[PDB]
């Protein structure tokens, strides 16, 4: 996350962190329930083997609320393509259930129509993660969150060098220096409604980070709600 | 209806028979007034944790 703020205690409880064999975080995830984590399919090409960590806010020190979970099943979207970044979604079934507690809780899955009419219509959504805090910098040590404005689909399409498919949407700023960045991929984009947070996107990609005239690109969760439901039923 | 202040629903709003019908995410149950959503246990989805 470039710009934005540190997630304060209890503020981003649905944040999951995928970690590699060397225990380093390489991508984000969103807790959907005790057994399922939502992440980006492209993250799965990033590590030989990986585990999921929940409840972590500072990778510099075990605080007590953290918990590592091994993955039992990786359900990647059949139609995902590394070439266009289309269908950038994957569901992880954990071997053991997550125990909810302070800093560990699921984000709600909305219904498609209501989500499209009322959530993606909101002024902003919230993205969060342990990724880079500058386009060329190193991974963040502290979990951060950033409020990102929903971006008109047409200006979004015009701003991008690559095709914005119907499975993607835009958020962020034209010139202001704030945006998700490398390491945040697979992480949560949620929208608040009457103090309840609903999952609306998955951190996907962008051209550099926080670049002038460019926005952050997110997988459009509302387009895979049936696919998610199926993935969690198995 | 649902375009007027989300139909007074706490969460999901659907316009059926020209009438507003409210509903809730998993882990919540529709209140007696048929509009509010009541968490069914601790750590309901979408709530920031206070303890
Ligand atoms: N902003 C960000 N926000 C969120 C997550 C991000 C993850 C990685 C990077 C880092 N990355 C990943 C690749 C991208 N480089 S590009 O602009 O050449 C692109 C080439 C291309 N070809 C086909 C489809 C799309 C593209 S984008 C970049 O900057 C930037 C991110
Ligand atoms: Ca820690």
């Amino acid at each position: 996350i470039v710009g934005g703020q540190e997630c304060k205690d209890g503020e981003c409880p649905w944040q999951a962190l995928l970690i590699n064999e060397e225990n380093e975080g390489f991508c984000g995830g969103t807790i959907l329930s005790e057994f399922y984590i939502l992440t980006a399919a492209h993250c799965l090409y990033q590590a030989k083997r990986f585990k999921v960590r929940v409840g972590d806010r500072n990778t510099e020190q075990e605080e007590g609320g953290e918990a590592v979970h091994e993955v039992e099943v990786v359900i990647k979207h059949n139609r995902f393509t590394k070439e266009t970044y289309d269908f950038d979604i994957a569901v992880l079934r954990l071997k053991t259930p997550i125990t909810f507690r302070m800093n560990v809780a699921p984000a709600c899955l909305p219904e498609r129509d209501w989500a499209e009419s009322t959530l993606m219509t909101q002024k902003t959504g919230i993205v969060s993660g342990f990724g880079r805090t500058h386009e060329k910098g190193r991974q963040s040590t502290r979990l951060k969150m950033l409020e990102v404005p929903y971006v008109d689909r047409n200006s979004c399409k015009l701003s991008s060098s690559f095709i914005i498919t119907q499975n993607m949407f835009c958020a962020g700023y034209d010139t202001k220096q704030e945006d998700a960045c490398q390491g945040d991929s697979g992480g949560p984009h949620v929208t608040r409604f009457k103090d309840t947070y609903f999952v609306t996107g998955i951190v996907s990609w962008g051209e550099g980070c926080a670049r002038k005239g460019k926005y952050g690109i997110y997988t459009k969760v509302t387009a895979f709600l049936k696919w998610i439901d199926r993935s969690m039923k198995t | 209806l649902c375009s007027l202040d989300n139909g007074d629903c706490d969460q999901f709003c659907h316009e059926e028979q020209n009438s507003v019908v409210c509903s809730c995410a998993r882990g919540y149950t529709l209140a007696d007034n048929g509009k509010a959503c009541i968490p069914t246990g601790p750590y309901p989805c979408g709530k920031q944790t206070l303890e």
